[PDB]
RNA sequence: AGUAGAAACAAGGGUCCCCUGCUUUUGCU
């Protein structure tokens, strides 16, 4: 008797057995080294698939660009990057005429947008390329060294507050004949204006981890900061467009696509019932993000903007021409190895364009060798492609006017399509009178899609009857089934701290009930799980074992000191009182009732130093990594209490040239303090003011003093010395 | 008095003489984030990797003074060390659990009031009664419900300026209340929280979460109202429904 | 008139004109009489609250206390910020508009203007534009006029008077500039300014590079698609477009499909963290619970038990590495065992001392040196790391034997759950019961044996490199069991000595040495044991059901390594058991939707149903519920331990096939577009791990079993 | 419940080779 | 040696001692 699992199917259909194919318990791939040679094949593969087109070198960066636009039609069915501009109009023509008004109103939406967003809005970000370090860095900084670079180049457009005054000054920096940068001992450095603009148009790129599903590591990019807020105002546009799309996948949740699934399939299985086939592709496309092309995007944006002011035409129309111009950094390089003298040693990326060739292996010199002719300034020119793939509700556009091409009034045929577009993702269902009908419409839907630049992936796609089908993950067999494996890593201690990890364990299981078909005693085994990895990892055993830990000693104590002891929290030790009913209800509102006085007192006392509270927008909110798909951010319900508290950060930097930045957070953290304690609703909506700090805080601190002076709660000397302070504060700020 | 002579401290020196003097109110939404530290990329892992350390948790400067320095068993509940990038100090989860046994005690009466959500959900569980299971086949449809049990039907702006007005009444600015229904909730919630030691920011988070209706997509099978979607994933099942009446209309 | 206002006020009042001016965003250089009149505003304000005081009675004084709080001049926050103050601490009822000043002796708000024209027309426009009752209003007049409401006149006659004596002084310096007549005051108008963001300079140089192949500028290319009608375009190139390019539908029968091409080369080898059928433990009696003894002690009980130490000697080498030195490495466990036992005091861990053949089996210093590459480009031999293709292996008969292991009954208990809150409801009872049944049939699983014992040398081992770093700590390998007569045992199943974990990167690898007991003979199959060096360590006197006969007991001894990322999974193996369970309830909870009743009872209890679970030489073999609740855990166990890019791509690729031969089993005409393509990644997936090979050869039993 | 196998065999395990009786 | 797999770890910096364990490398709805 040889056990083979698989053979279960033969009984269970693959569907409802799907979960039994996914290894979610075992640890994802991880890259270990370098990501050049990633970036290098990705520039490489950009540049071959649309080779066929025309080479210029670009007046203002000297760089050697490849325009595949309107190129030779394809020949084959390798992927093709040669997309007719006509073609493409002509599909946002269709698809304006089958949603009249979308474009208008989208862009009155947009424009209105537009003229209200502010700057700070661009650092809700992650990871942004830092032009003036060369270097990631968090959004936040990022943006206030650029606006730190601006001012001292004599570039203040900003000040105001909005992000089109930012978008202007970036506009002007691109025009300065000279850069001053600061370097850290602080060093000026001067960059020329082509030197500058490169580094302004540069994307950086590294390689993604933890990645499932995949036998190879592949490269991503992120863009600076000179580009994000253009980025963002075309995305806010493309969503809008998107909102008022059926056929769009965006940027709806995963119940609400599952909805539009199943009634697209439903509209589909109606109207053919015996009169005609109806046939359900599972599609894919390959290479999407090396194949679209920005150029086309600006194309879109320039008939979707049709009769609209000039400045918003051209504030939407800068994103696309960036991008057109933009450029890699091949990442960090690669490191060479000597096994005689037994040494290693790195060698950076920036040396790779005259580099001995010898060191090399073969594949590793071929792409050197291809990718040599595109170097410029330690990065690769990358005119084609999408690498940084930012533009993920324009290409969800595309696809769904090619989608919607499918009506029986434009095909003029027997044979019609619809479906749900996604990203790079779709779900096509081709209805037709006969096998011939829907070959016939299969074959129209690939070459159209051919035609905008779009290359279905036959390797990874099948067509059959429609009444079942898959689409990013999501299995419907005659209605949709779960998949329970692709919520498993969620399961555990997410890491955020005893409060947030308790209540986002018992929602997750929560959720998980709801939405994934987790029964009930599978409910109840992963809430025991769930406890005793809880209690393991933060070493809150229960007072009563003997489980030897640094905290078992104060555990013990509390316990032994406690009358009441269901009322303790399990991160004190207390028992798990936590069921099927009760999953919705926080830990410390579930045990109110049953805690002692003076426990409940210290547990929830507001003066404790553990609990420190960040802008609103960060309460009781968390970020997220699920097992597919960028991260999320899952809000929680707990009582702040001491077990609210914030884990300690790297401490790497102090090793660095880059140190200096610390003291520097550090200055800033004391001041907005202080800023608190003027204007407490500081931290609840942002405030405005054109002023300083030190004027908004001096008068608001007089005007306090001589309020609660006429309230009597001052004594009439507190409020001469505090008048004295803050005459002393004002006199000393202009000195 | 504390205000202006951190004030006058901070103008002491040049470096913070100068962020105060040349930011404006504008740039501070920016500086304010400003950080060397990355957000954080496998959250599971670190907290893992961390709690094997003596010192994982950052504490505010107080605690130095406000719990001892060693244990009566002599183990080290907190540090000198500071956090990178801040003025907190690095102590060890026993500090915590310390402060859980012999911390300052203060009174909690406003909590169930403030937390007003929470205990309304463990109220309604508290009374609520049950019926017999039914072993059946389940039809579910993904339709758009709101989980908000008790929300005043306040947007956004709305629940904004309510919230502006009772937890930061000076700062509402030009904004002033018309609706009467507005106007007796403000008064409401100013009476009953008074006296309020809770942080103002977690107060304005809670009446959000109270006033203002959210929604999501579900797949519901029986009733459709916010007390039952409280209890979706204990009324409805795959094979099964559990009758249950939530105690709380 | 701008040099005459500058040079004839306090530069505190011109720079706080300037200042308000700007918050509305408008232009001091173009708009100057608006200027005049907030500059006259603000002195003649900054006058009004000048000079008073008052005292602890709260009577007026002149020259502390400020009779007057100035409203004007102040960035709309913080004049709205002065009133809300005003009105909530004083009881006033603010204004729906911004007011001047606050009077506090009266307490209420008052109104300062200053205007050419007569003052009773603009008290009459003020007064009926702010529409306030409770707010006072004083208007004064370029030629001594002044009034207030009822004729009350806050301020004293002397002020008053000196108020215009500097207005009327004021206007007769404008007079002598000559432009007095030609100001006329000025009221905001409020006008709108219209967006505007150009593109000119290297930005339009860049936009004009950024079209079609065809156009010159972005003005011409905007012309034409403003101007531009579909006419057949999409239609007239698909005719051009040559007939090559098509998605033509292979049809996918029965004959199609085609076993998966499993790799060649030498079998492959175990690669376990740690020995899974072939595990010897020395078990103890003890009352306690998992983790709760101090693991040294239970290590050094577990030894003392066993009888029949022999002298080590080599018995399978390890064909490239030092075997004498596994052999010392042995030798100094015991030696420093022995060393903790003459000590009367155990401590929570041990640090082993850094010998040699600890420090080669633990690769001390076996990282190159790292040297700037100027200082090291003309070596001979400097070459890119190897980043070549792994060695590809072909499946070996072990694995199976392994799975079959791992999906057997128990006669122990090897998990024990937490508590949970009483069951109130009727559904927590009915899933309380089923719970007991799924806890009944997961608890006596070996699987569940493995998960044990992975989870706990995984917190072990990852607790150990962030305490202790820089030492070669001893970590005994220990579980805890429940025997079918249900006394609690604490097994031993060898050691573990971890070496230097300076760890920073997740990836970043800390070697450890393992020493496990065993009774398999490593010579019945080599391959299995390439990385292995065996020792023979004693004789066990095995006690079995005729009598007592003898087996030579060896020590599996082998240095592996290990990351962060790859032992943080290992310390949530548990998760493993959900997995199987959710699939087992969905089986039942789809069984029990159609008889109206739960089969939970029926199905673990009567063994009714079965499901194809195995094979056989006479066929296809069908397990009960729990005999798949067991096979599915191995197979996530599995999943857990011998995690790799390989397995990852082989499940996704082969998820696809799956679906198609569902759909053919359906009989819904499945048809592909590329089947070689999709065979082609499914098989790049398969090189050397002894998992997916075992996965693609099940597969490749499925198949032939599913289309017949 | 106590879950069993009809693939257990009293006989074929002499002794178990995982967690046998030594003394 | 071993981990591992398309490139890395097998400690890295600084001046016995000191610092560091995601920080030259993780994007986007």
């Amino acid at each position: 008797m040889d056990v083979n699992p698989t053979l279960l199917f033969l009984k269970v259909p693959v569907q409802n057995a799907i979960s039994t194919t996914f290894p979610y318990t075992g640890d994802p791939p991880y890259s270990h080294g370098t990501g050049t040679g990633y970036t290098m094949d990705t520039v490489n593969r950009t540049h071959k698939y649309s080779e066929k087109g025309k080479w210029t070198t670009n007046t203002e960066t000297g760089a050697p660009q490849l325009n595949p636009i309107d190129g030779p039609l394809p020949e084959d069915n390798e992927p093709s990057g040669y997309a007719q501009t006509d073609c493409v109009l002509e599909a946002m023509a269709f698809l304006e005429e089958s949603h009249p008004g979308i474009f208008e109103n989208s862009c009155l939406e947009t424009m209105e947008i537009v003229q209200q967003t502010r700057v700070d809005k661009l650092t809700q970000g992650r990871q942004t390329y830092d032009w003036t370090l060369n270097r990631n860095q968090p959004a936040a900084t990022a943006l206030a060294n650029t606006i730190e670079v601006f001012r001292s180049n004599g570039l203040t457009a900003n000040e105001s507050g909005r992000l089109i005054d930012f978008l202007k000054d970036v506009m002007d920096s691109m025009d300065k004949e000279e850069m001053e940068i600061t370097t850290h001992g602080k060093k000026k450095q001067r960059l020329n204006k082509r030197s500058y603009l490169i580094r302004a148009l540069t994307l950086n790129t590294m390689t993604k981890d933890a990645e499932r599903g995949k036998l190879k590591r592949r490269a991503i990019a992120t863009p600076g900061m000179q580009i994000r807020g253009f980025v963002y105002f075309v995305e806010a546009l493309a969503r809008s467009i998107c909102e008022k799309l059926e056929q769009s996948g965006l940027p709806v949740g995963g119940n609400e696509k599952k909805a539009k699934l199943a009634n697209v399939v439903r509209k589909m299985m109606t109207n053919s019932q015996d009169t005609e086939l109806s046939f359900t592709i599972t599609g894919d496309n390959t290479k999407w993000n090396e194949n679209q092309n920005p150029r086309m995007f600006l194309a879109m944006i320039t008939y979707i903007t049709r009769n609209q002011p000039e400045w918003f035409r051209n504030v939407l129309s800068i994103a696309p021409i960036m991008f057109s111009n933009k450029m890699a950094r091949l990442g960090k390089g690669y490191m060479f190895e000597s096994k005689s003298m037994k040494l290693r040693t790195q060698v950076p990326a920036e040396m790779l364009a005259n580099i001995d060739l010898k060191y090399f292996n073969k594949s590793t010199r071929e792409k050197i060798e291809k990718i040599r002719p595109l170097l410029i300034d330690g990065t690769a020119s990358l005119s084609p492609g999408m690498m940084m793939g930012m533009f993920n509700m324009l290409s969800t556009v595309l696809g769904v006017s090619i989608l919607n091409l499918g009506q029986k009034k434009y095909t003029k045929t027997t044979y019609w399509w619809d479906g749900l577009q996604s990203s790079d993702d779709f779900a096509l269902i081709v209805n037709a009178p006969n096998h011939e009908g829907i070959q016939a419409g299969v074959d129209r839907f690939y070459r159209t899609c051919k035609l905008v630049g779009i290359n279905m992936s036959k390797k990874k796609s099948y067509i059959n009857r429609t009444g079942t089908f898959e689409f990013t993950s999501f299995f419907y067999r005659y209605g949709f089934v779960a998949n329970f494996s692709m919520e498993l890593p969620s399961f555990g201690v997410s890491g955020i701290n005893e409060s947030a990890d308790m209540s986002v364990g018992v929602t997750v299981i929560k959720n998980n009930m709801i939405n994934n078909d987790l029964g009930p005693a599978t409910a109840q085994m992963a809430l025991q799980l769930f406890i005793k990895d809880y209690r393991y990892t933060y070493r809150c055993h229960r007072g009563d074992t003997q489980i030897q830990t640094r905290r078992a000693f104060e555990l013990g104590k509390l316990w032994e000191q406690t009358r009441s002891k269901a009322g303790l929290l399990v991160s004190d030790g207390g028992p798990n009182l936590y069921n099927i009913r009760n999953l919705h209800i926080p830990e410390v509102c579930l045990k109110w009732e049953l805690m002692d006085e003076d426990y409940q007192g210290r547990l929830c006392n507001p003066m404790n130093p553990f609990v420190s509270h960040k802008e609103i927008d960060s309460v009781n909110n968390a970020v997220v990594m699920p097992a597919h798909g960028p991260a999320k951010s899952m809000e929680y319900d707990a009582v702040a209490t001491t077990h609210s508290w914030i884990p300690k950060r790297n401490r790497s930097i102090l090793n660095t040239s880059q140190r200096g930045i610390l003291e520097d957070e550090q200055m800033y953290q004391k001041c907005c303090n202080l800023f608190e304690k003027f204007f407490p609703s500081s931290s609840y909506r942002r405030p405005v003011g054109i002023s300083s700090m030190v004027e908004a805080m001096v008068s608001r601190a007089r005007i306090d003093a001589r309020i609660d002076f006429e309230s009597g709660r001052i004594k009439k000397e507190e409020f001469a010395e505090i008048m004295k302070i803050c005459s002393t504060i004002e006199e000393l700020r202009r000195q | 008095m504390e205000r202006i002579k951190e004030l006058r401290d901070l103008m002491s020196q040049s470096r913070t003489r100068e962020i105060l003097t040349k930011t404006t109110v504008d740039h501070m939404a920016i500086i304010k984030k400003y950080t060397s530290g990355r957000q954080e990329k496998n959250p599971a892992l670190r907290m893992k990797w961390m709690m094997a350390m003596k010192y994982p948790i950052t504490a505010d400067k107080r605690i130095m003074e406000m719990i001892p320095e060693r244990n009566e068993q002599r183990q080290t509940l907190w540090s000198k060390t500071n956090d990178a990038g801040s003025d907190r100090v690095m102590v060890s989860p026993l500090a915590v659990t310390w402060w859980n046994r012999n911390g300052p005690t203060t009174s909690t009466v406003h909590y169930p009031k403030v937390y007003k959500t929470y205990f309304e959900k463990v109220e309604r569980l508290k009374h609520g009664t049950f019926g017999p299971v039914h072993f059946r086949n389940q039809v579910k449809i993904r339709r758009r419900v709101d989980i908000n049990p008790g929300h005043a039907d306040l947007s956004a702006k709305e629940a904004q300026d309510v919230i502006m007005e009772v937890v930061f009444p000076n700062e509402v600015g030009a904004r002033i209340l018309t609706s009467e229904s507005q106007l007796t909730i403000t008064k409401e919630k100013k009476k009953e929280l008074q006296d309020c030691k809770i942080a103002p920011l977690m107060v304005a988070y809670m009446l959000e979460r109270e006033l203002v209706r959210k929604t999501r997509f579900l797949p519901v099978a029986g009733g459709t109202s916010s007390v039952y979607i409280e209890v979706l994933h204990l009324t409805q099942g795959t094979c099964w429904e559990q009758m249950y009446t939530p105690g709380g209309e | 008139m701008e040099d005459f206002v500058r040079q004839c006020f306090n530069p505190m009042i011109v720079e706080l004109a300037e200042k308000a001016m700007k918050e509305y965003g408008e232009d001091p250089k173009i708009e100057t009489n608006k200027f005049a009149s907030i500059c006259t505003h603000l002195e003649v304000c900054f006058m009004y609250s000048d000079f008073h005081f008052i005292d602890e009675r709260g009577e007026s004084t002149i020259i502390l206390k400020h009779r007057f709080e100035i409203i004007e001049g102040r960035d709309r926050t913080m004049a709205w910020t002065v009133v809300n103050s005003i009105c909530n601490t004083t009881g006033v009822e603010k204004p729906k508009f911004l007011p001047d000043l606050y009077d506090y002796k009266e307490n209420r708000f008052i109104e300062i203007g200053v205007t050419r024209r007569e003052v009773h027309i603009y008290y009459l426009e003020k007064a009926n534009k702010i529409k306030s009752e409770k707010t006072h209003i004083h208007i004064f007049s370029f030629t001594g006029e002044e009034m207030a409401t009822k004729a009350d006149y806050t301020l004293d006659e002397e002020s008053r008077a000196r108020i215009k004596t500097r207005l009327f002084t004021i206007r007769q310096e404008m007079a002598s500039r000559g432009l007095w007549d030609s100001f006329r005051q000025s009221e905001r108008g409020e006008e709108t300014i219209e967006e505007r963001f150009e593109i000119t300079g290297t930005m339009r140089r860049l936009a004009d590079q950024s079209l079609p192949p065809n156009f010159s500028s972005l003005e011409n290319f905007r012309a034409y698609v403003d101007g531009f009608e579909p006419n057949g375009c999409i239609e007239g190139k698909l005719s051009q477009m040559s007939k090559e390019v098509n998605a033509r539908i292979e049809p996918f029968l029965r004959t199609t499909p085609r076993p998966l091409r499993l790799p060649d080369g030498p079998p492959c080898s175990q690669r376990s963290k740690f020995l899974l059928m072939d595990a010897l433990k020395l078990s103890i009696e003890d009352p306690s619970h998992e983790g709760e003894g101090i693991p040294l002690y239970d290590a050094i009980k577990c030894m003392k038990t066993f009888f029949g130490w022999k002298e080590p000697n080599i018995i399978k080498p390890h064909e490239k590495g030092i075997n004498p030195n596994y052999l010392l490495t042995w030798k100094q466990v015991l030696a420093e065992l022995q060393d903790i036992k003459n000590e009367e005091k155990i401590p929570r861990t041990k640090n082993m001392k850094k010998t040699s053949q600890l420090k080669w089996a633990l690769g001390e210093n076996m990282a190159p040196e790292k040297v700037d590459f100027e200082d090291c480009k003309d070596v001979n031999d400097l070459k890119q790391y190897d980043s070549d293709e792994p060695e590809p292996r072909s499946l070996a008969c072990w694995i199976q034997s392994e799975f079959n292991k791992a999906c057997e009954l128990t006669d122990s208990s090897w998990v024990e759950l937490d508590e949970i809150g009483e069951d109130v409801a009727p559904i927590e009872h009915i899933a309380s019961m089923r719970r007991n049944y799924f806890t009944a049939e997961v608890s006596h699983c070996r699987a569940t044996e493995y998960i044990m014992k992975g989870v706990y040398i995984n917190t072990a081992l990852l607790n150990a490199s962030c305490a202790a770093m820089d030492d070669f700590q001893l970590i005994p390998m220990i579980s805890k069991c429940i025997t079918k007569e249900g006394r609690r045992k604490t097994n031993l199943y060898g050691f573990i000595i971890k070496g230097r974990s300076h760890l920073r990167n997740d990836t970043d690898v800390v070697n450890f040495v393992s020493m496990e007991f065993s009774l398999t003979d490593p010579r019945l199959e080599p391959h299995k044991w390439e990385k292995y060096c065996v020792l023979e360590i004693g004789d066990m006197l095995l006690r079995t059901a005729v009598g007592q006969v003898s087996r030579p007991m060896f020590l599996y001894v082998r240095t592996n390594g290990t990351s962060k990322i790859k032992m943080k999974w290992g310390m949530e193996m548990r998760r493993c058991l959900l997995q199987s369970l959710q699939q087992i309830e969905s089986m039942i909870e789809a069984e029990s939707s159609v008889k109206e009743k739960d089969l939970t009872k029926e199905f673990f209890e009567n063994k009714s149903e079965t499901w194809p679970i195995g094979e056989s030489p006479k066929g296809v073999e069908e397990g009960s519920i729990g005999k798949v609740c067991r096979t599915l855990l191995a197979k996530s166990v599995f999943n857990s331990l011998y995690a790799s890019p390989q397995l990852e791509g082989f499940s996704a690729e082969s998820r696809k096939l799956l679906l198609i031969v569902q759909a053919l089993r359906d009989n819904l005409e499945p048809g592909t577009f590329d089947l070689e393509g999709l065979y082609e990644a499914i098989e790049e997936c398969l090189i050397n791990d002894p998992w997916v090979l075992l996965n693609a050869s099940w597969f490749n039993s499925f198949l032939t079993h599913a289309l017949r | 419940y106590s879950p069993t196998s009809p693939s257990y065999s009293p006989t074929s395990p002499s002794y178990s080779p995982t967690s046998p009786s030594y003394s």
